[PDB]
């Protein structure tokens, strides 16, 4: 695949994110791919989109776009919120949907250079949620799990994390 | 990318903040649903990264600021009307961000900021 189209998997964060009610805030919409989320965040927020995928930038249904790493090239404090599916798929790494060992490779990295004040996460059961949460408090995110649902493959879920 | 983004980017190298500087090949007019900015980024030093901004983009007649207009937002940042307009009127298309520190260079191509393949300055 040229770029990741939306799944199931997208669509059980909008979901989430729908019903949370973001609003007014300064919203990193990280790995946006083409921006179904963004199309969505955008009509209530501010919203800077990043993904490592040039590919899927140039057919970005449009917003704030920047190629980037992670979050090495953002200044966290001038973020409000992240909101992140990640390239979460066991033992491969390729480029858009690769996860490494666990699939947790992107995720891990992730966690580790995190510090907005507020995140919202998707990750799939074989990720091991509970050891994704715990690596989170070890950050300072208060942490709860949003969302679960089963989909087609596997089981979804979406991440909320906060700092006090 | 519009300006306001300059509020939200950094060096990617550099561990401190540093600033980054832009250079404009080409820039479009945008319509002026939520703007929200790092007002405090762009007030600091007297409105400097305002400053920088509109020299940048001194070669851009599709929208402008003035001395004024960047004190007076200083003073009262409440009233950012022409700011905002400036800030997500605009777009670059085509130019470069360059960290003042250490020389990296972002390209800014189609309207995208590549800080990936980056360039060296210095
Ligand atoms: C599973 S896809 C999610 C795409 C989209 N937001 C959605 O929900 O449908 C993960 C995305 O992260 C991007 N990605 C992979 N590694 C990345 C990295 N290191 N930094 C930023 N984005 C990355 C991929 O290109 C891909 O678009
Ligand atoms: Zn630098």
């Amino acid at each position: 695949m040229d770029w990741y189209e939306p799944g199931e998997d997208t669509y059980t964060l909008m979901d989430a994110l729908e019903r949370e009610g973001l609003e007014m805030k300064i919203v990193l919409d990280l790995g946006t791919s083409t921006g179904v989320i963004t199309e969505q965040l955008r009509k209530r927020n501010t919203v800077v989109s990043t993904d490592l995928n040039i590919r899927a930038l140039e057919s970005h249904r449009g917003g704030n776009l920047v190629r980037a790493d992670l979050l090495c090239s953002i200044n966290q404090e001038s973020v409000d919120v992240v909101v992140f599916n990640p390239p979460y798929v066991p033992d491969t790494d390729d480029p858009i949907i690769g996860g490494g060992y666990l699939g947790r490779e992107v995720i891990d990295r992730f966690v580790d250079a995190v510090t907005v004040g507020m995140l919202y996460l998707l990750v799939i059961e074989a990720n091991r949620p509970k050891e994704v949460l715990a690596r989170l408090e070890e950050r300072g995110y208060g942490t709860r799990i949003l969302k679960v649902r089963k989909i087609l493959g596997e089981t979804v879920y979406i991440i909320k994390g906060e700092k006090s | 990318m519009k300006p306001f983004l300059l509020g939200l980017l950094k060096c990617k190298r550099c561990s401190f903040m540093t600033k980054l500087i832009l250079e404009c090949e080409k820039a479009e007019s945008n319509d002026v649903d939520v703007k929200i900015f790092n007002k405090h980024m762009f007030t600091e030093n007297g409105g400097e990264r305002l400053k920088s901004l509109v020299n940048s983009l001194r070669d851009f007649h599709g929208r402008e600021l003035s001395e004024q207009d960047i004190s007076s937002f200083v003073e009262n940042p409440g009233d950012d009307e022409k700011i905002k307009e400036f800030l997500f009127g605009i777009d670059v298309v085509e130019g470069s961000l360059r960290c003042d520190m250490c020389g990296l260079i972002y390209p800014i191509k189609g309207s995208i900021v590549e800080t990936v393949d980056t360039v060296e300055s210095k």
